[PDB]
């Protein structure tokens, strides 16, 4: 009911983003929210006299056939002064945890009156006929990163009685989704999700528990042939970069000679006695692995077939924060760019739960074909940076 | 009188920090000078312009050529940004066929749209006096002055509000804004559609804007930026290529200009050879000469630019489709259309600039392409037909370490077709020879070798002059391929020669990559695996390479 004075960073401009093409249905379902938006006072046509912009599209969530709008403040909200709650550490250490979107709160405080102009998007024409239909933000915009820090204040107000009856239930907000994490049963805890849902009303079922660091795995075989022994001394040689103590040479001394791929070799004693040495090595964690808040999150990816998808989180290389395998088949079985997409969502959904920020994703793709084809499998109100990998990585095998 | 309705002033600002432009008015003849002090006059007159005294610290300087021409260049660079007025042009190939198209000149209504009154004072010029021994006439502008850098959004953005009931209340007619002329198209009866002209022309004239009695000179065919607009088709403005027995580096760029431009209809344009001459040239007036390759492709130019082709109107109840051919050396053509030997438009993609490719990632950039281009001027993805097998890419896209994606799409047996030369094996090979390969090179000498070692005791080690490690790696990995037979196991620890053939290229720029590829291509079978260096990996034999 008061705004807040919001201003940008020392010497930034505001966001001039170019507005990428879209689909006839994606432009029309834009123009249906935006009218309704404007109807409610939400947003306002602007003149030729405001020169930013900052890309929109839709896009459509689970388990609903209605239209949403999506704008990627990713520009703006780096533009965004920095504004000033140490993360949850217990949110990933909890049973399970739900996320719910609040984003429809923040459009019940109005918008800093100045600032308003750095909030334009465009819903573009078909074939540059018209100049497009240019609007701005009166209230506190979904995804700009001062919606949740103005908007904290009444947050804790409203889940102040929420919080007080149950100690036991961590309460976490980015952006414009809400983690609730808890160690109840699966009926108990939508029960508990509907009373703080109608709790909310009056003013995503995730299981990290389930979830565990992935270690180096050797085979366990009673017959070795050149090429298994070949490719366990080039795994090692990898693991070695991470763990100190591996050594290979008593493996590698039966490779000596010239000897057919398929040709199986008897493994002598110290060969067994230096992989169980390893084996051994790589059962502990990997030695000085800490987090730093003031350094970027890094995750990477890599392809692994047949519906499966390997990443690793890390800061310093070597120094993996996180690893998993996304496997999972929902609707994408016959194509890549959607399963790319969801595991993307998925690691950017569980870095937010351990460390409270997106990472930096290095996909393998190419620009082109994810730039053209990602924001039609897109389902989250955040989105993450990323850059493009165009040589194929020796390690892929080695997380396999 | 009848109450004109007042258009609403655009808030205009300086860029931050800035002070508005204050420039030496250029010294003028008397002839000048009296035009000068006519022309302002009658627009004085007329409420375009207004006195003002010596308080005003500004000034602009002013030309005559009569006719009145302001230098606004500098309060152009001081003037803060608008908003484009066009992000781009519309394609004629996304326009939608009407029964009456008609033209309307609002050119009256640019200079009725009123300036920001806080803004005007930056908009001051001085006439000068004879001889100077008068003070000058000093003037500025109260309506949006031509030339200045806010006045073609801010006319286009007026317009569009004073268009919006018109169009919201008439959705069975469309209105298009380009300058200070108005498009309007309709199916409707041509009766109706002058009467729903008379209609708009009376709703521009409740703003007081006039739109002129007269028949408009602009008729079909209309020509408009390179195309002409025909009422049931398009085309571009006549392309003629020229007889030349010297081509230089201007001619070239023509000639590549006019191939470009006519490749969105003609199809089949090629511009790789031509446009090569002008690699790392930066003279524009050397002459180069022709290689036999430009002479064919000029020779095939002519031939496809003979007669002229049109392009269809877009039916938004028809499917689109786009079809793409390949054409050999990184070229590709496509054509977008509805109706079959009807097409809404073609054009062409050339490979990007990289070592290594393949068709199967040229294909799909080519589609990434098409796609984009079809959003923007349909708004919506076209069905493919492509000169590839489902097979083929479900092997690749399946295969692939990347994430891949076409949208829907069909295979169309058109040669040549795009195809999978070689597939590495996941396992090793059976029964197959076993070749342990290395190479190596000294950094000073350039001197290295190459070689393999076998499991039968094949071994073979060849001296190279002038060569790198990497490139003998190469080379050994080329040496297995040769002394082998069609089932081959080859053992390397090159990453780089692995991180090569695992990006799976049909074409490279290194004749020696190229040499590897063909002998793949002759294999049956090929396993290549990789390890470690220097770990006492025997057969692996470093030793034997840096003798
Ligand atoms: C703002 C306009 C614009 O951007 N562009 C591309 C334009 C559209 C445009 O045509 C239509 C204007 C109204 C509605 C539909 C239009 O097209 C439908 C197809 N079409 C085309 C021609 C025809 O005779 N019959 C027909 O059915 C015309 C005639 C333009 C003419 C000139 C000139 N000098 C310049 C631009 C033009």
């Amino acid at each position: 009911i008061e705004t807040v004075p919001v201003k940008l960073k020392p010497g930034m401009d505001g966001p001039k983003v170019k507005q990428w093409p879209l689909t006839e249905e994606k432009i029309k379902a834009l123009v249906e929210i935006c009218t309704e938006m404007e109807k409610e006072g939400k947003i306002s046509k602007i003149g030729p006299e405001n020169p930013y912009n900052t890309p929109v599209f839709a896009i459509k969530k689970k388990d609903s056939t209605k239209w949403r709008k999506l704008v990627d403040f990713r520009e703006l909200n780096k533009r965004t002064q920095d504004f000033w709650i140490p993360h949850p550490a217990g949110l990933k250490k909890k049973k399970s945890v739900t996320v719910l979107d609040v984003g429809d709160a923040y459009f019940s405080v109005p918008l800093d009156e100045d600032f308003r102009k750095y909030t334009a998007f465009t819903i573009p024409s078909i074939n540059n006929e018209t100049p497009g239909i240019r609007y701005q933000y009166n209230v506190l915009p979904q995804g700009w990163k001062g919606s949740p820090a103005i908007f904290q204040s009444s947050m804790t107000k409203i889940l102040e009685p929420f919080k007080k009856q149950n100690p036991d239930i961590v309460i976490y907000q980015y952006m414009d989704d809400l983690y609730v994490g808890s160690d109840l049963e699966i009926g108990q805890h939508r029960t508990k999700i509907e009373e703080l849902r109608q709790h909310l009303l009056r003013w995503y079922e995730l299981h990290p528990d389930k979830w565990t660091v992935q270690p180096i795995v050797l085979p366990e075989k009673d017959s070795w042939t050149v090429n298994d022994i070949q490719k366990l001394v080039g795994k090692l040689n990898w693991a070695s970069q991470i763990y100190p103590g591996i050594k290979v040479r008593q493996l590698s001394k039966l490779l000596r000679g010239t000897k057919a791929l398929t040709e199986v070799i008897p493994l002598t004693e110290e060969a067994e006695l230096e992989l169980a040495e390893n084996r051994e090595i790589l059962k502990e964690p990997v030695h000085g692995v800490y987090y730093d808040p003031s350094k970027d999150l890094i995750a990477e990816i890599q392809k692994q077939g047949q519906g499966q998808w390997t990443y690793q989180i890390y800061q310093e290389p070597f120094k993996n924060l996180k690893t998993g395998k996304y496997a999972r088949m929902r609707g994408a079985h016959t194509n890549d760019v959607k399963q790319l997409t969801e595991a993307v969502q998925k690691i950017t959904t569980e870095s937010i739960v351990i460390w409270g920020k997106t990472p930096k994703f290095k996909l393998p793709i190419q620009k082109e074909t994810w730039e053209t084809w990602w924001t039609e499998y897109w389902q989250a109100t955040w989105i993450p940076e990323w850059e493009f990998v165009n040589t194929p990585p020796l390690v892929k095998l080695w997380y396999q | 009188m009848v109450p004109i309705s007042p258009i609403e002033t655009v808030p205009v600002k300086l860029k931050p920090g800035m002070d508005g432009p204050k420039v030496k008015q250029w010294p003028l003849t008397e002839e000048k000078i009296k035009a000068l002090v006519e022309i302002c006059t009658e627009m004085e007159k007329e409420g375009k312009i207004s006195k003002i005294g010596p308080e005003n610290p500004y000034n602009t300087p002013v030309f005559a050529i009569w006719r009145k021409l302001v230098d606004f260049r500098e309060l152009n660079k001081r003037t803060q940004d608008f908003w484009e007025v066009q992000l781009g042009i519309p394609h004629p190939a996304g326009l939608k066929k009407k029964k009456s198209v008609t033209v309307l000149d609002v050119g009256d209504a640019y200079f009725s749209v009123p300036l920001d009154e806080d803004f005007r004072k930056y908009t001051a010029f001085t006439i000068p006096s004879i001889n100077n021994e008068t003070p000058g006439i000093r003037y500025q502008y109260n309506v949006l002055p031509q030339g200045w850098k806010g006045s073609p959004a801010i006319f286009q953005s007026s317009m569009t509000k004073i268009l919006e009931p018109f169009a919201a209340q008439n959705p069975d007619i469309v209105i298009y804004q380009y300058m200070d002329d108005l498009y309007v198209g309709s199916d409707l009866e041509i009766g109706q559609h002058r009467t729903k002209i008379e209609e708009l022309r009376q709703h521009l004239l409740r703003w007081g804007l006039t739109t002129p009695d007269k028949k408009h000179q602009k008729e079909p065919p209309f020509l408009w930026m390179g195309y002409e607009l025909h009422p049931d088709k398009w085309t571009v403005q006549p392309i003629v290529l020229p007889e030349k027995d010297s081509w230089t580096v201007n001619d070239i760029q023509k000639l590549v200009g006019k191939l470009n431009w006519a490749s969105q209809i003609y199809p089949g344009i090629k511009v790789r050879q031509l446009s090569k001459l002008l690699r790392g040239t930066k003279a524009l007036t050397e002459v180069i000469p022709l290689t036999e390759e430009a002479e064919l492709e000029l020779a095939e130019n002519r031939e496809i630019l003979k007669e002229p082709v049109h392009g269809v109107y877009y039916d938004p109840s028809k499917d689109l489709i786009a079809e793409i051919q390949k054409q050999g050396q990184g070229q590709w053509t496509y054509q977008i259309y509805q109706e079959p030997f009807k097409n809404l438009k073609t054009g062409k993609y050339a490979r990007m600039r990289g070592a290594h490719t393949n068709d199967v990632k040229q294909l799909t950039e080519a589609v990434q392409k098409i796609t984009t281009e079809s959003i923007v001027i349909w708004g919506k993805t076209p069905k493919f037909k492509l000169p590839i097998q489902k097979e083929t890419w479900e092997t690749w896209w399946t295969e692939y370490w990347q994430a891949t994606w076409i949208p829907e799409w069909e295979f169309v047996n058109t040669p040549p077709l795009v195809k999978l030369w070689y597939q590495l094996e996941k396992e090793p090979i059976v029964g197959a020879e076993t070749f342990y390969v290395d190479g190596a090179a000294n950094r000073e000498t350039k001197l290295g070798k190459a070689g393999y070692v076998t499991n039968k005791g094949r071994q073979k080690v060849v001296p190279l002059t002038n060569t790198t490690n990497q490139k003998t790696e190469l080379q050994a990995i080329y040496l297995a391929l040769q002394d082998s037979g069609l089932e081959v196991n080859i053992v390397t620890d090159s990453q780089y020669a692995l991180g090569i053939i695992q990006a799976q290229p049909d074409k490279s720029e290194s004749e020696l990559v190229n040499q590897i590829i063909e002998q793949l291509i002759k294999k049956e079978k090929v396993y290549l695996a990789w390890v470690p260096a220097h770990k006492g990996i025997g057969g692996n034999e470093q030793v034997d390479k840096l003798v």
